[PDB]
């Protein structure tokens, strides 16, 4: 039959937002209890979608300002980006529009991407909501995110919890589908 | 009648496609500096190793950080090869007859080589002139790359060639390879010609 296609998926976002845990959670199914590395190693997994095998290559990033020069070295040839932000952390959600999207659209023009709401379990949690509603800041909602996503022209908006694995398997399933959709030129040189 | 001064109307593209919250170039750090930032973190060292590879750094004096070798026109319909040796004499390109059949889909194969440091967000800017008039601005992002012995080969997306029923003339092309640091690695000019047939 046909050759197995590879999908290169790159995950971006600020520090501690959950890029790493989301990846180990997805590839082992077990959330990282004790140990959690700065960066998850480059990894590949066969994923079945619409009846076809796909080698999904996963790429975790070092989102610190110290690595704004190193990080893009993984960007070339990317098929899809996953810009992530914690729901109980507006600081990241903001940085999405400021740093992230421009960084990826700068380096990979016609490359699709999705917005990822990490830690959805915290949308409803004591201690976290505690410090939130205090400093005039409340948890993000699908409606809120979908607005920013469409504004940013993100293929879609998806959310999940690396803790409760709710929506995880789905994030990568949409990641795959998002990467399969044809380019669409829009670069008409004729006049 | 091939062309007039209706070239200015062709600028129904030009600059207006900017409208974006600007990127912001990254600091001018360096490999050795990158290498010493978090030696304590095993995970990060694995991360730098995958991206930066390991060892092999030759000529430091004479050789610059980036050195584009050539630009190749990848086309299945093109009978004869189309390249440009971006090494040495460039004035030669100011008197060549580069034919490109109209309407054909094609793409560019950029062949460069990084030597010492990182090249952050390297791009290929192409300016198409007809009768001295700039009728097209185009940016092809190549991205950031690390130093290595083996050369890199980047391919631009598939694009279509214009239909000659009108603009089938000869153009003056100005090109350069810059980056996020405004460094001008290379700059040259050459002439291209559209026609109705391949090598007519
Ligand atoms: N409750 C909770 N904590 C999480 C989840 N994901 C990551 N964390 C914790 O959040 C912190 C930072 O997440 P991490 O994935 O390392 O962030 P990264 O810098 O984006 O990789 C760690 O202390 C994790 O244990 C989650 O889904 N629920
Ligand atoms: C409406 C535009 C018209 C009428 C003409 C503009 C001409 C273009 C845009 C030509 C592009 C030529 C390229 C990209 C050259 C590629 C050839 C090599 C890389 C050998
Ligand atoms: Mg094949
Ligand atoms: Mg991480």
């Amino acid at each position: 039959g046909s050759h197995m296609q590879t999908i290169k998926c790159v995950v971006v976002g600020d520090g501690a937002v959950g890029k790493t845990c989301l990846l180990i959670s997805y590839t082992t199914n077990k959330f990282p209890s004790e140990y959690v590395p700065t960066v998850f190693d480059n990894y590949a997994v066969t994923v079945m979608i619409g009846g076809e095998p796909y080698t999904l290559g996963l790429f975790d990033t070092a989102g610190q300002e110290d690595y704004d020069r190193l990080r893009p070295l993984s960007y070339p040839q990317t098929d899809v980006f996953l810009v992530c932000f914690s729901v109980v952390s507006p600081s990241s959600f903001e940085n999405v529009k400021e740093k992230w999207v421009p960084e990826i659209t700068h380096h990979c023009p016609k490359t699709p991407f999705l917005l990822v709401g990490t830690q959805i379990d915290l949308r409803d949690d004591p201690s976290t909501i505690e410090k939130l509603a205090k400093n005039k800041q409340k948890p993000i909602t699908p409606e809120t995110a979908e607005k920013l996503a469409r504004d940013l022209k993100a293929v879609k908006y998806v959310e999940c919890s690396a803790l409760t694995q709710k929506g995880l398997k789905n994030v990568f399933d949409e990641a795959i589908l998002a990467a399969l959709e044809p380019p669409e030129p829009k670069k008409s040189r004729r006049c | 009648e091939p062309t007039a001064e209706q070239l200015a109307q062709i600028a129904a593209e030009n600059e207006e496609d900017e409208h974006s919250v600007n990127y912001k170039p990254p600091a001018q750090k360096s490999i050795q500096e990158i290498q010493e930032l978090d030696k304590d973190d095993e995970s990060l060292r694995k991360y730098k190793e995958a991206l930066l590879g390991r060892v092999a750094v030759s000529a430091d004096p004479n050789v610059p950080n980036v050195v584009v070798t050539r630009l190749t026109l990848v086309c299945s319909t093109a009978p004869g090869p189309l390249e440009l040796d971006l090494t040495g004499d460039l004035e030669s390109f100011k008197k060549q007859s580069f034919v490109l059949k109209e309407g054909v889909e094609y793409r560019i194969k950029i062949s460069f080589r990084v030597n010492r440091e990182i090249v952050s967000g390297m791009k290929y800017i192409q300016h198409t002139y007809r009768k001295g008039v700039k009728i097209d601005k185009t940016d092809y992002m190549v991205g950031s790359y690390g130093p290595r012995a083996e050369e890199y080969e980047f391919l631009t997306p598939m694009e279509e060639a214009p239909k000659g029923m009108l603009a089938r003339g000869s153009y003056n092309i100005k090109s350069r390879f810059t980056d996020d640091d405004r460094t001008d690695h290379l700059s040259w000019e050459w002439n291209l010609t559209i026609k109705k047939e391949w090598k007519d």
